[PDB]
């Protein structure tokens, strides 16, 4: 049963999904993702859906996308009939195998059967224009846990042409 | 810095965390943001009956409480009042920083703030530092200033 301080010290994205989907015994479901432009106010991608492959994004964003400022990513999850205690997710990014950066948060306890919220609002020239050049090379692995037991493993890459 | 905002359903506390297409919260909203030079994790937790029994599970490293107030609810300020000193006498949230929004000053009968703080008993609070501030949610009139006055108040600690 992999934990925070397992995922806290990998250098590369994994080759494979960490936990079968089964493991979600808190049926926790992301129902939407949005993601804005804080300046001009753009959403530059939404998602949306009703209420050991786990899910995958492959993104489609612009070269200005990693000029921007400010952008806001906001997440709507429901959750099932258990409490969900000490939820937290550790979101690793990768550009060729070198981690870029890397998110953990601390959600905290999921009320059963919730409708939940959360938003965030959050580059070398080299960096950039290999990202441009190198479509699907950014990738991402996203852990969600609870109380320390990996529960679902999403993963994403991204494209910046 | 953690802030936790609470206050009865339909009080207007999600509007407020929007502002500085709506919904009835069953669950949470955080948002999480830069401001004054400070990190703000903020959760805006529903108010329904329900809900109220699962508050205790954010208090704990809580720097700043919002209590939310719909001033023209004057039926149910008792339940307000009393639902607000519970929470002053729980320990986890000792240390916090208390700031009252009296919100929906624009509704025609909308209690003062003076008259919020004698109905909500503001004056018995002995052990944290509070605030009262009248504000319109839905216009975004008079919320920064308010919390700006929080966060310098917990950031003298
Ligand atoms: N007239 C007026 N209406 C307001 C004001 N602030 C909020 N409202 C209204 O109050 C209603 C409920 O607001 P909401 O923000 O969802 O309240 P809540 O406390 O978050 N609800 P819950 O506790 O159920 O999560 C909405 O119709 C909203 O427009 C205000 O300043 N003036
Ligand atoms: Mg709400």
């Amino acid at each position: 049963p992999i934990g925070p301080e397992d995922v806290l010290g990998l250098q590369r994205i994994t080759g494979d999904y960490l936990c079968s989907p089964e493991e979600n015994i808190y049926k926790i479901d992301f129902v939407r993702f949005k993601i804005r432009d804080m300046d001009s106010g753009t959403v530059l991608f939404e998602i949306k859906k009703p209420p050991n492959a786990g899910r995958f994004v492959r993104y489609q964003f612009t070269p200005a996308f990693l000029r921007l400022r400010q952008v806001g990513a906001t997440v709507e999850f429901t959750v099932g009939d258990k409490p969900v205690n000490n939820f937290r997710m550790i979101e690793r990014h990768y550009f060729r195998n070198q981690l870029l950066k890397s998110f953990d948060f601390h959600f905290g306890f999921c009320i059963p059967s919730s409708k939940n919220t959360c938003e965030h609002i959050y580059l070398s020239e080299e960096l950039i224009s290999e990202m441009i050049r190198h479509p699907y090379e950014t990738q991402s692995d996203s852990f969600y846990f609870v109380d320390d037991r990996l529960v679902m493993h999403n993963k994403a890459d991204y494209s910046y042409s | 810095l953690r802030l936790l905002m609470l206050g009865l359903d339909n009080a207007g506390k999600t509007t407020i965390l929007k502002k500085f297409t709506i919904s009835p919260t069953l669950g949470f909203n955080i948002k999480t943001l830069e401001h004054r030079g400070f990190k703000l994790n903020i959760w805006d937790v529903g108010g329904l009956k329900s809900l109220r029994s699962y508050w205790r599970n954010y208090f704990e490293s809580t720097d700043g409480l919002i209590w939310v107030v719909d001033s023209a609810d004057r039926q149910r300020m008792q339940d307000c009042q009393r639902e607000l000193q519970s929470l002053l006498v729980e320990e986890r949230l000792a240390g916090a920083t208390l700031l009252i929004f009296a919100n929906k000053q624009d509704l025609p009968g909308a209690l003062s703030c003076n008259a919020i703080q004698e109905a909500l008993e503001l004056d018995s609070i002995r052990s944290h530092h509070w605030r009262i501030q009248g504000c319109s949610a839905v216009t975004g009139e008079d919320l920064l200033p308010g919390i700006d006055w929080l966060l310098d108040d917990i950031s003298s600690r």
